[PDB]
This record gives structure tokens, sequence and C-alpha cells, in this order.
């Protein structure tokens, strides 16, 4: 119809490509945290001996 | 310090990113008067009021995205002017006070 | 070659695991919130982070009676039934609840408050912190006020081995009366509280509290009143430490560092900001005296884990950026997402000729000293 | 109001431990394979 | 080397837990782009036959 | 103060998902021990195998928490019983239960995150105003004329009395001070701008109060009358 129906097509994957974007910035984030806490609880373990 | 939160305050790029920032006066119902200082605005927000365009929440609320917690004493100004014009009232009828 | 003296910080994993009872104001979880900040502004580099070793009973009988450390150690949430005449003996119940892992949340607070004592006297340390000790509400024969075991009576115990002066500062806003009721009778330790005097917990504190025995003069109470803030606050509180480490001349600090004095806290009813409050512990760290620096109250965990991240970055020599970074609870500090936490316009009611005069009135108590 | 007291239950829900059916199944498992002994 | 023991046991137990760790955020966010496009699959399905109707 | 009261109890429900996952991941965190040590012994040593009282770790209570929470506390002793006595068997099964509640919990807590950042940011920024409400009645009862003429008789009064105390007592009780010249006029555009938009007197009262206004006011302060023009109309039709 390449009319404004897609318009409304397109307007749907803009909402499906923000959920995307979202998902893949919360990933990187939680393995930024994890890094951190593991390179804490291994420099703790060798202090405490 | 209103216009230096106005025009020199830096959001958390981190909290940007994940799609957590909301700023008010982004969003309020209306839009905020424009001009070169803040207290015009504040002027200009009054006259609104007492005109009609604006109500008291939409008022205070937009006092608030402007100034912050220190401009409180202003919830009230229409109540005051109105008990301003009524002085006058009773000075525009005394006949030897002319 | 030894190079600079770290922070040394006492963390036990478990502790952010146990949970008093359905809508209690006092959440340990809160502790967990400071690490997972520290962590992620990487302040662990700077730090010396230390797992405490479990108090025991022998360890917290110093202090209480060997009937209250027993049923500590003895009762269950489910065979609480059968201890009905000791719940009305030790003030168990209603404000101070018996909970799964009372005695383990217990050994763990006391722990790692001997621990930083242990380390001050060892030399290995000139700061110490422990955010999960810092009950200053527990009596020796009873509980009081969510408090269970008084692990600063128990530090300041371990500390005058080798000190011969202890002060202990209370910015709690409620007054300190267990680790007042210790010390009471005695020259060792001066105890110091600021407060809200009134219709108010626990209802002690008068200004005419000064000692009996041979500890006459040698406690200080600051009643204050509502609504204060960061400007009052200094103005009363520097000229009364500045005196007391002028004329009393301590050799070790034990800082109580509550943060239910702060704006919008559940509880308290003072307005403070995070700079109004970390002033004090500014300004005490200034004097160059071996320091403990302990928890305490504080009843809104957002506020309470921003104020004590920013205090334990400020008392291990760093400056931190006022941005927090990523961190599992992001969510609970909102909007800004700042390091920050911002006072109020609640009506201050402490005039000036007030403290005027409460200060006076202590400047000269304290010149009694010697 | 009836929206947020709703809310309110939603949330409580939320946490709700495990199912009947599963905790039998979990218990089922279990003896089955203590009769491998 | 009780020390030493309980050390390098607790190293081993570090290593094998930042695995789990990992592999539960990326299931969790497989999850939720399995959702997405499902659900923008039947809502672009859902307004064709809408248009059609 | 509602507003901080709503903030109250939002934290709370936070909190409460945020502690029951927390504990769940730390037994889970205990168990991913035990499997790896029987994943990695012979066959026989599994079927002698024993666990203490407290499960191997430090802090049962957590762990007997956690377990009552997942299996209901009627299935729960046969639970800790089976992983005390017949470990190789019970931890497999009980580990991954654990494992897909947490998933489950996970998921959830993600869905009420936003619904919760909108009540916050409805209910925040007017927390920190605990005196903006209480001020709409303090101001009126200090806005009353009777409170006014009160106010100046029990000074004049008392001012009288110390004047009769042999006391220091000046002429007048109240001093004000008005440095910036334009705030006037400022007040004359809101005055003007209330006059015609009021609803309450008629034209003529405006007009005569507009001129009378301008006029007064030019006059006591001393500010040019060119300034109070546009503000103040002298035509209300
Ligand atoms: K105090
Ligand atoms: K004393
Ligand atoms: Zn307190």
């Amino acid at each position: 119809t390449h009319e404004r129906f897609n318009a409304c097509i397109d307007l749907i994957t803009e909402r499906r490509d923000d959920r995307v974007r979202l998902a893949t910035e919360n990933l990187m984030k939680q393995l930024g945290n994890i890094k951190n806490v593991m390179d804490y609880v291994t420099k703790q373990r060798k202090y405490q001996l | 310090m209103a216009y230096s939160k106005q025009h020199d305050v830096k959001s958390n790029p981190v909290a940007v990113e994940l799609g957590l920032v909301r700023h008010p006066s982004e969003r309020l119902g209306f839009a905020l008067p424009t001009a070169d200082t803040v207290y015009e605005q504040a002027i200009q927000l009054c006259e609104r009021l007492m005109e009609g365009e604006i109500d008291q929440n939409g008022f205070e609320d937009a006092l608030r995205c402007l100034y912050g917690i220190h401009a409180f004493r202003l919830y009230t100004v229409e109540k005051l002017v109105t008990s301003i014009i009524k002085q006058l009232h009773s000075v525009t009828t005394n006949r030897r006070l002319a | 070659g030894f190079g600079k003296k770290k922070v040394s910080y006492f963390y036990d994993e478990d502790v952010g695991n146990y949970h008093y009872g359905p809508q209690h104001p006092m959440k340990p979880h809160r502790v967990r919130m400071v690490h997972n900040l520290v962590v992620n502004y990487n302040l662990y580099e700077k730090l010396n982070v230390i797992t405490p070793v479990r108090a025991t009973r022998n360890d917290m009988t110093r202090c209480h009676t060997d009937e209250y450390i027993e049923f500590l150690w003895r009762v269950t949430p489910d065979t609480m039934e059968k201890f009905q005449p000791h719940q009305l003996k030790f003030n168990v119940g209603d404000d101070c609840p018996v909970f799964d892992g009372l005695y383990e949340f217990c050994s763990i607070s006391a722990g790692g408050s001997i621990g930083a004592a242990q380390e001050l006297n060892s030399g290995n340390a000139e700061i110490a912190i422990n955010w999960a000790g810092g009950l200053h509400h527990a009596k020796k024969r009873e509980a009081s006020g969510f408090c269970y075991v008084n692990d600063i009576a128990l530090a300041a115990l371990e500390l005058l081995k080798y000190h011969q002066r202890v002060l202990y500062i209370d910015i709690d806003v409620h007054h300190g009366d267990g680790v007042e009721e210790f010390f009471y009778t005695t020259d060792r330790v001066m105890t110091c509280s600021f407060h809200k005097f009134g219709e108010y917990f626990p209802g002690t504190g008068h200004i005419k509290d000064t000692g009996i025995g041979t500890g006459k003069n040698y406690a200080v109470n600051v009643p204050l009143r509502d609504g204060i803030d960061d400007e009052s606050y200094e103005s009363v509180f520097k000229p009364v430490i500045s005196h007391i480490m002028q004329w009393f001349r301590p050799e070790a600090v034990i800082l109580q560092c509550g943060t239910d004095s702060l704006a919008g806290d559940r509880l308290g009813c003072f307005n403070l900001s995070m700079k109004g409050h970390s002033m004090c512990v500014d300004f005490v760290k200034s004097f160059n005296l071996p320091m403990i620096c302990v928890g305490g109250g504080g009843y809104t965990v957002r506020n309470v884990a921003r104020v004590w991240t920013y205090e334990t970055g400020l008392l291990a020599g760093e400056e931190l950026d006022e941005n927090l970074p990523y961190n599992d609870y992001l969510q609970y500090y909102g909007p800004d997402y700042k390091l920050n936490v911002l006072s109020n316009n609640m009506e201050n009611h402490n005039t000036r000729q007030y403290l005027d005069s409460i200060t006076s009135e202590i400047i000269e108590n304290l010149r009694n000293l010697s | 109001e009836r929206a947020e007291r709703d809310r309110e239950k939603a949330v409580e829900k939320g946490l709700s431990g495990a199912t009947e059916e599963d905790i039998q199944s979990d218990l089922q498992l279990l003896k089955k394979e203590l009769a491998k002994k | 080397d009780e020390l030493r023991r309980s050390r390098d046991e607790e190293l081993e137990i570090a290593e094998r837990w930042r695995t789990f760790l990992v592999n539960r955020a990326q299931e969790e966010y497989e999850v939720e782009m399995k959702a997405a496009k499902e659900e923008y699959e039947y809502r672009c399905k859902t307004l064709k036959e809408m248009v059609l109707s | 103060n509602q507003f901080e009261e709503n903030l109250h109890k939002l934290e709370e429900e936070r909190y409460e998902y945020d502690r029951h996952i927390g504990a769940n991941m730390r037994f889970i965190e205990l168990l991913q021990i035990h499997a790896d040590k029987m994943l990695k012994m012979s066959e026989v040593e599994k079927a002698n195998w024993t666990l203490p009282s407290n499960l191997g770790g430090k802090s049962v209570s957590i762990y007997h928490k956690v377990i009552k929470k997942v299996y209901g506390k009627e299935h729960a002793q046969q639970i800790i019983e089976n992983l005390q006595k017949n470990p190789s068997v019970t931890i497999p099964i009980v580990l991954e239960r654990l494992k897909k509640k947490d998933r489950e919990w996970r998921s959830l807590q993600n869905h009420w995150n936003e619904l919760w950042h909108d009540i916050e940011e409805k209910n925040f920024y007017r927390s920190l105003d605990h005196q903006g409400v209480s001020f709409k009645s303090v101001d009126k009862k200090s806005t009353t004329p009777k409170f006014l003429i009160s106010e100046l008789r029990n000074l004049a009064q008392q001012q009288k009395v110390e004047l009769s105390e042999g006391k220091v007592t000046p002429s007048h009780q109240f001093l004000f001070s008005y440095k910036d010249p334009n705030i006037i006029t400022d007040i004359a555009r809101l005055f003007g701008v209330f006059l015609i938009h009021g609803s309450t007197h008629s034209a003529e009262d405006n007009e005569k109060m507009s001129n009378f206004l301008r006029s007064f006011l030019s006059l006591f302060f001393d500010v040019p009358y060119d300034s109070f023009i546009p503000y103040l109309p002298t035509h209300f039709n």
C-alpha cells in the first residue's frame, strides 16, 4: 500500500526497536556490575590470607 | 541561582541511556513562558493565573519547576492581591479621605 | 614500604539477609546497599575490607548478664510460646521483635566492633569502619529500641587496655542512653550526645544529666528542637567539640554516625543534608586521633545508603563523583540519580538565643574539667 | 479507590512461593530416586 | 597451609560463580528479545488483519 | 504530608522484592558448592555422604528461611531432613527448583519497576514541601483586617506601657523598606491584569481605582508617571 499503512508499520517498528535497544543496554551494564563484583571478591580473598 | 539551575545542570548519563531520566517542565500540562530572566517568567505565570489560563495546581508546579522549594510564599498571591483590592475599595469610598 | 595507611572496613556478606518484621523501620538490608556502591565506585581499592570474626557468648557477657545472653542464644521465633516470662523481663516482643537468626545478627555486629577495636589496639589502622554496629540503645539487663547487644561498650572496653581516655560522640537524633548508662559513673569515657529533647524517645538526656560519682562532668547532653539546619547545627557542634578536645584531651574516638537526623527521615525530625551531616565527620576526623565510625539509625534506606557511601569515600581520603554508577539498586535513587541528599522547607525552632544559652552552660560545665 | 487497592494485592501475590502441583512433583521425584537406592 | 588451601578453594568457587551469574544475565536478556520480536510480529499481523477487515 | 508517605510505601514494596530475591540467591550460592563437589567424586561416596546440621555454611537461619518460603512450612521438614541425610539425591532437585523460582521473581520485579517509577515521579517533587500546605492557612489568619488592627493596637498598648516603664521606646512601630524602584511598577502590572480580569467589580470602579493607583503610586514612592501607563488602563470598556 506504500501509504499511511506503511506509516503505522514504521511507528510499530519504532516501538520494537526501542525495546530491543533497552534490552541490549541493560545487558552491558549488568556485565559491568558483575565484573566489578568479582574483581572485588578476588582481591578480598587474597588480602584476607 | 534559579537561572544557574535552569541552564547549568547536566543529567546522569547512565540514567539517560537506560531511559530513566524525565524532567518536569518538559511535562507540565502546558508550556512555560520564555524570557531573559526567571523573574519575568514568574511574573508572566502569576499574570496567566490571574487571567484563568492556569489553575492553582499548574501554577504551583510551574513555580516548582522554576525555583524549587523556595517559592512557596507565592502560592497565595492571587488571594493576597484580592485582599489588597478590598483595601483600595474602602479608601476609594471614604469621602473625607479625598 | 607499608606506604600510606588505609581504612579498615568490616563487612560480612550474610549481614544483609536478616529481616526484623513485617513493616519494621529497621532494615539490615541497607548495609548490602552501601556495599554495592562501594564496589561500583571502585572504592575498595583504597580500603582494606576484612571479614569479622563472629563474637561468642563469653564476649557478649562482658557487658550483659548471663540470663539475657542465654535467652538470646536459646530463643527461636517458633519456640517463643515457652518464653513468655522472659519476654516481659527482657523487653522483647513489640519494638524489639524476636526473629530468625537474631543471635547470629548480634554476633556479626559485635564482632565487627570488637575487630575494629583490636585493629586500633594493634597499630594496623588509624580509622576503622563498621556500619552494621552502633546499636546504642541496648541496656545491660534488657533490650531497648531496636537494639539487642550494645557493641560500642565492648569496643570501648577493648580500647581501654592501652588508651587512658576515650570519647564517644553521638549524632543520631535520639539519646544514646545505653552507652551513657554504661559509662555514667566513670572518668575514663566521656560521652557527648546531640538529640531532640522533648516528647521524644527515649525520654532521657536532660541537660542537667552530667554524671554521678567520679563521672561528675563527664557526660554531655545537647538538647535541641525541631527542624535544625546545617548552620545552626554547626554553630552548636563545633564549639562544644573544640573545647572537649581541648580540656578532656582524649586518645581515641568512637563516632556514631546515625542518619535519621537527615531531612526526610521516617522517624527523625531534623533538617540536615548530606553536606551538613558530613561536616561533623570531617571536623572530627581533622583532629588526628584513632577513630572508629559505626552505623546507627537511619530508616529511609536510599538516603542512608547515599550518605554512608559519601562518608566512607570521605574518610578514605577520596572525592567521589556525584553521578551514581550502575549498581544493583539503581532504582531506589530516583529521580535525580545523584550522590546527594537535600534539605527541605520545614521550619526551624532553635532560636539563636537558645543555642547561645546552652552552649554557654555546657562550656562552663566542661571548664570544671582538668 | 478501586485501582490502587487492587495493585496493592497484585504486588502482594507476586512472591507467592512455589505452587502446589510443583512441590507435589518434586516430592514424587524425591521418593522415586530414593527407591533407586 | 590451612590458610593456603582455604584461599585456593574460595578462588575456585568465585570463578565458578561468575559463570553462573553471566549465564543468568544472558538468559534474562534472551527472554526479553524473543518476547519483543514475538509481540511485534503479532502486532503487525493483527494490524494487517484489521486493515483487511 | 501524604507525599512522604506514598514514597515510604513505595520503598517498602521495593525492599520486599529485593529481600526475597537476595536471600534466595545466597542459598543458591551455597548449593552451587556442594553440587560441584558432588560431580567430582566416585560413585560409592555419593551414597555415604552426609551434611552436618548447618548444611556446610555459616548461617543456618537464612537457609531454613528460604526453604520455608519456597516449599511452605508444611513440607519443609521433609526437605531439610533429606538435605541433611542423603544429599546426593536431594541437592539437584532443590537447586533446580530454586533457580526456577528466582527466574520468575526477577521477571515480576522487572515488570513492576516501571509502575513504581511513574508513582515515584508523581509523588516525589512535592515531598520536600512540608510548609507549602501549612501556609494556605497561616497566611489567611495573617491577612485578616481584624488581625492587622489587633496587632497594631497591641503594639501601641505595650509600647505605651514601656513608655510608662521609663524605657526607651521609639515613635514608629513598623519599619518598612522599598529599595528596588521597579517592583512597584510590576505590582502595578499585576493590579491592572487583576482589575481587567476580575469578575467582582464594575468597569467604573476599576477605572477609578486605576487612576487613583496611578496617581498615588507615582506620587508616594516618587516613580515616573510614564512607566505606569501600559499596565493601568484608563478606559475599561
Ligand atoms: K544523640
Ligand atoms: K562518663
Ligand atoms: Zn536514632
